RNA sequence: GCCAACGACCAUACCACGCUGAAUACAUCGGUUCUCGUCCGAUCACCGAAAUUAAGCAGCGUCGCGGGCGGUUAGUACUUAGAUGGGGGACCGCUUGGGAACACCGCGUGUUGUUGGCCU
RNA sequence: GAGGUGUCAGAAAAGUUACCAUAGGGAUAACUGGCUUGUGGCGGCCAAGCGUUCAUAGCGACGUCGCUUUUUGAUCCUUCG
RNA sequence: ACCUAUACAUUACCGCUAAAGUAGAUGAUUUAUAUUACUUGUGAUAUAAAUUUUGAAACUUUAGUGAGUAGGAAGGUACAA
RNA sequence: AAGAUCAAGGUUAUGAUAUAAAUGUCCCAGUGGGCCACUUUUGGUAAGCAGAACUGGCGCUGUGGGAUGAACCAAACGUAA
RNA sequence: AGCUGGUUCCUUCCGAAGUUUCCCUCAGGAUAGCUGGUGCAUUUUAAUAAAUAAUCUUAUCUGGUAAAGCGAA
RNA sequence: UUAUUAUAUGCACUUGUAUGAUUAACAAUGCGAAAGAUUCAGGAUACCUUCGGGACCCGUCUUGAAACACGGACCAAGGAG
């Protein structure tokens, strides 16, 4: 993780010195949290929300940023605010807010051991933090890891703008606000 | 009250579109249709025998019968409301092989090549199709000169 | 006393409730409109097959003794 | 705004047999102790197989006990039937086995005991074989019942062979219009 | 409304068979990194097709006011949309900030014309050196020997007493 | 290359106006016993002797006529999705996705399967 | 197979009730109110012309925008125990 | 910046659904010790102390959720015999 | 051409999910009088008008908000801090 | 009497439809659709997936609306 | 080569930390003061008072009922899947 921050910083440093613009690798991994209803929602979007598992307002899941997913988030836009989550934020969410799906039932965590509990077959994953590595990095067992978490259910952040249903451009909320989510998300936990 | 006959709204469904006019040229038959192959139904209105009833145009089925001058294609058609399966006997003059299936077959052969190639490289396979990810650290070199130019606008003019 | 003829309102809600429900890729293969003949010698096919390791081996031994068929594919 | 905790969360299947029978539940209680305590699926399904309604429990006949003997790797076998066991007159030769059953009809008990087999209660099969060793679990023919015939009663779609719900069978009882091509339509 | 100035660049997708789609840039006034991209496509569309997500963003970067203590006159050239009526302006603003100029612009445009922030398009930015300031209000500021009366005041309410017994006292001498 | 027969795709193969077409040849083109078909041996049937690549057909040319494709036109038009956005309304900006058409411009003016022959 | 029910998945059927009766209906007329405002009434905008001259003192084509709801239709929301 | 729905977060608690165990007591389990065996340290046994008699057609234990007419099912309550 | 016997195959060959799903019986009630809004529209000058297309509500829905209000907005309500 | 009026305790849980078709049908039924209940068979979609269902995406088809056209029929 | 971190750190005792809903150390006060009975805490019982906020008439047909829709003055008892 620490090395990962240094690689990005150094690429930027070396380029700019050589006159070169190295434009840094486009972001993987989004966190999606539900601002909207369920009631007074169009059915296309209602269906998309169930599949995401986002059952209630301010419940949030991690969703792999793919060409597949991003189109569902587009029809879901006025219903969702989403961004790129920092590692601090993922760590704050799992340890306090992170429950497990074991035969329906939504089951604590907090133990390393209960995360070893399943995910040791997805090797090198025997810890609470090792689950968040897998989420963060979009590791190959992301399907099961994301599934294992039952949607984290998160208070409200902080003064969350009256206009609500406007694209983030318009001062709204709703949008891929990019890196500005880190301020939001950390406060909402 | 209503629409109802069979040919309702089929002015443009059964229209031969400009410069494709006349007698259905022989290649259509030459294609061998074999049971279990995926077929698309495209209404050719110049071949008036074995007409695929208007709901079945661009609804595509798999072949479960080959009969002397008809191909019986099982299209699954959404009813109000219980998806019943219909065997429609339609002619090859209206029946064109879907190359939706070939994409699958091309994949088997390609997957087997990648598998073999990887195994002879020792490691690693990863032959499953991943959709276009947010890519890469992109370096733009001037070359051929720095950028910049902004834009617009005087766009009056009625 | 003008009532209202025809709304397809709520029909599509109705359908998804207990799913419109696709049937099966039957490995156990359904028939109808097979031109009676294939069916007759399909019946015979199953019957005459009686089982089979010796049957295939004896007719392979016939094919090597006869060899057989340069003519059929070209005609 | 729960999207969506609709249904079904009521599910399907009996925890406990729908029967007042004090005997029956003791077997359930016995095999329920044997379930998790000794692993193995013979305990798991026999517990379930006691839950079973009278339909889904339809009587297994003695000739079905005798055809199972003709099976390979089956000669030393204590045939399990969670069911009523019914006497089939037509089997001339009834083979030796011990048969464990809920109930055995008195004519069926004589042809097992003549064979010379033992008619056994499941609690004594549980003692003998808590590991379900050398059993064979037989389930009856549910397709036999007159109710199953009647379902699907539909005319149109080239079907049914279903039996119309008829108090009396004869001429002038539903032979006419709609059974035959003559009086308008074929079924 | 927070007026931050942003350099945004966007190429139009990437094929290896198909070289090096040309690189356009813009200066964008946005509170928001996202609004920087949002406006950027809309203005890019006006010359050069390029729909996002057949569109490649590229880099979003904020640019650095060169002189925020610096005492300069800016002319901005502006297009606005009126109800039946889209027209062009030149107005000149004396501000610290190119950021501060635009923020004072959206407010001023908003006021007088009823000037929609969505109905306003920027156009162009230049710093006016030196008597090219048509600007009658502006050129008053350029004047040797710029002394000016303080006209009036502004009475904090009331006081640190809600109860002000010492009477304000509009006097001030 | 050309030519034939048999064709696929189906106007880059058409159209118009010229020029050219060697050879195995299509064709041009002749004869009318017979079979056969026609009012008429024009077609059609037959015999294949004398001429000719002008035509058909093919190719070659043409800033043609037409036809194809791409860009340009145009991210516009138009439209999905959003707002306790605007406008009196008619409607219109913005914002998230998708995306034309005529036109103009450029470049091409049949390609190829089987099978036989000819080869300048 | 045919002969047919066109109310065409198939009764065999004439008026009148202001002498009337019932069960109901604001799912429904008449009628108040409400929407509408074509139609009606009232008021403008532009202004070719009238008006000796001079478009608007008073008027005003061809056009065009309204307001009123007091005309008449359009409607049936409410009202037919 | 502030205010604020039965929304949203957490918690106790109701119910319903879910998910798991519970049913060697002539026995089991815990605790302390004396003896004995092995070994550092553990078990066996003896003794003393303590817990345990489960509507096991229920409890202990667990989690997620609850608008509601028409209607359906489930479980009680009251009344006369 | 089917039935199909036999042998070969690195990673199962888009993405999230599954509140488990599929299936049968009852031939079960209740319904067969809808109403409203975004968008799209036909008749009509138009209507709180007559009638579609898609989708959501209201019907069966309070609470908070729009001063008010069946339907619009926000939101679906066990009981409380 | 297809009509009007009324129908007698509670709680818990789930929870509609004004649509289709036929009917002297159109103030109503039957019928299909929506609804509950009863369950059943299997859970790699099950008890200490290389089997799917159905929504994105992708790949592969269809269409004569919006727009455009009339120096195109 | 250096730093950092973990393992090689056992046994006794422990009001040490947690043990997955970990509120109690510590202390004060009322008081159970025999029967008798003081004093403290707590309460939308009936009902009164004082303050805020909310509460339109049920049954019903109906798209929608507080309706300037219909029955019902009030009460008991018979009284209908």
């Amino acid at each position: 993780y620490i090395k990962a921050e240094q690689r990005e910083i150094k690429l930027r440093r070396l380029a700019k010195k050589r006159n070169q613009f190295y434009v840094p690798a486009e972001a993987k991994l989004a966190f999606v949290v539900r601002i909207r209803g369920i009631n007074k929602v169009a059915p296309k979007v209602r269906k998309v929300l169930q599949l995401f598992r986002l059952r209630q307002i301010n419940n949030g899941v991690f969703i792999k940023l793919n060409k597949a997913t991003i189109n569902m988030l587009r029809i879901a836009e006025p219903y969702i605010t989403w961004g790129y989550p920092n590692l601090k934020s993922v760590r704050e969410l799992i340890y306090k807010r992170g429950f497990v799906k074991h035969n329906r039932q939504r089951v604590p965590i907090t133990d390393n051991f209960v995360i070893e509990r399943k995910l040791r077959q997805a090797h090198q994953i025997q810890c609470v933090e090792d689950l968040v590595h897998e989420i963060f990095t979009v590791g190959p067992n992301f399907k099961y890891a994301s599934n294992f978490l039952w949607p984290f259910k998160l208070n409200t952040p902080t003064g969350g703008w009256r206009k609500k249903a406007n694209h983030y451009v318009n001062g709204g909320d709703f949008g891929n606000r990019e890196d500005q989510i880190n301020r939001l998300l950390r406060k909402m936990v | 009250t209503n629409s109802k006959g069979y040919r309702r709204g089929t002015r443009d469904m059964f229209s031969r579109p400009f410069r494709k006019h006349g007698v259905i040229p022989l290649s259509t038959y030459m294609r061998v249709f074999k049971i279990g192959d995926i077929v698309d139904i495209k209404g050719h209105g110049a071949v008036q025998k074995g007409l695929p009833y208007k709901a079945y145009h661009g609804k595509t089925g798999r072949i479960f019968n080959v009969t002397q001058h008809a191909v019986g294609v099982i299209v699954n058609k959404r009813v109000r409301g219980k998806i019943l399966a219909k065997r429609v006997n339609v002619r090859i003059e209206h029946i064109h092989h879907s190359k939706c299936r070939e994409d699958f077959l091309r994949r088997v052969k390609e997957n087997e090549r990648l598998l073999k190639e990887a195994k002879e490289k020792g490691q690693w396979v990863s032959l499953k199709r991943q959709p276009e990810q947010p890519k890469k650290a992109h370096f733009v070199k001037k070359l051929e000169e720095p950028i910049a130019l902004a834009p617009i606008p005087y766009e009056f003019i009625a | 006393a003008k009532s209202k003829n025809h709304t397809n309102h709520n029909q599509n809600k109705k359908a998804h409730r207990n799913g419109i429900k696709r049937p099966l890729r039957k490995r156990h293969e359904s028939t109808l409109g097979m031109d009676v003949k294939f069916l007759i010698n399909q019946r015979y096919a199953r019957k005459g097959n009686l089982s089979r390791e010796e049957s295939v081996k004896r007719y392979n031994e016939r094919i090597a003794s006869q060899k057989g068929k340069p003519k059929p594919v070209t005609l | 705004g729960i999207d969506i905790n609709h249904k079904y969360d009521r599910k399907v299947r009996r925890t406990e047999p729908k029967s007042q029978d004090v005997y029956l539940r003791l077997l359930v209680k016995l095999y329920r102790f044997l379930q998790r305590r000794t692993n193995k699926k013979f305990n798991r399904i026999i517990l379930k197989r006691l839950f079973m309604s009278k339909i889904n429990r339809p009587p297994l006949s003695l000739q079905r006990i005798a055809r199972f003997f003709k099976a390979a790797n089956q000669p030393e076998s204590t045939i399990v039937v969670v069911g009523t066991v019914t006497d089939d007159a037509r089997l001339l030769v009834v083979p030796k086995l011990t048969v464990c059953a809920l109930h055995v009809t008195q004519t069926a008990r004589e042809r097992i005991l003549k064979a010379g087999g033992e008619v056994l209660t499941f609690d004594q099969l549980a003692l003998r074989s808590p590991t379900g060793k050398n059993t064979l679990l037989l389930q009856g023919r549910r397709t036999a019942r007159t109710a199953c015939k009647h379902f699907g009663k539909a005319p149109g779609v080239p079907h049914s062979h279903t039996r119309p719900y008829v108090r009396s069978k004869g001429r002038k009882f539903e032979r006419a219009r709609g059974r035959r091509s003559s009086c308008g339509y074929k079924k | 409304g927070l007026l931050k100035e942003y350099e945004v660049v966007g190429r139009k997708l990437p094929s290896e068979k198909e070289p090096q789609t040309p690189l356009y840039k813009m200066r964008i006034f946005a509170p928001d990194n996202i609004v920087a991209k949002s406006r950027f496509w809309y203005f890019l569309r006006q010359l050069k097709k390029f729909k996002k997500t057949t569109g490649e963003i590229v880099s979003i970067k904020q640019v650095y006011e060169t002189s925020p203590v610096k005492i300069k006159n800016f002319g901005i050239w502006l297009r606005y949309d009126s109800r039946s009526g889209t027209h062009n302006m030149y107005r000149e603003y004396r501000d610290l900030t190119v950021g501060g100029a635009v923020t004072q612009c959206y407010r001023d445009m908003g006021a007088r014309h009823r000037a929609r922030a969505h109905s306003i398009q920027i156009i162009k930015v230049d710093s006016i050196p030196a008597a090219k300031t048509r600007r009658v209000h502006v050129k008053q500021f350029h004047d040797s020997k710029i002394k000016f009366p303080l006209v009036q005041r502004v009475h904090h309410k009331g006081n640190r007493k809600l109860f002000s017994f010492r009477k304000p006292r509009t006097y001030f001498q």
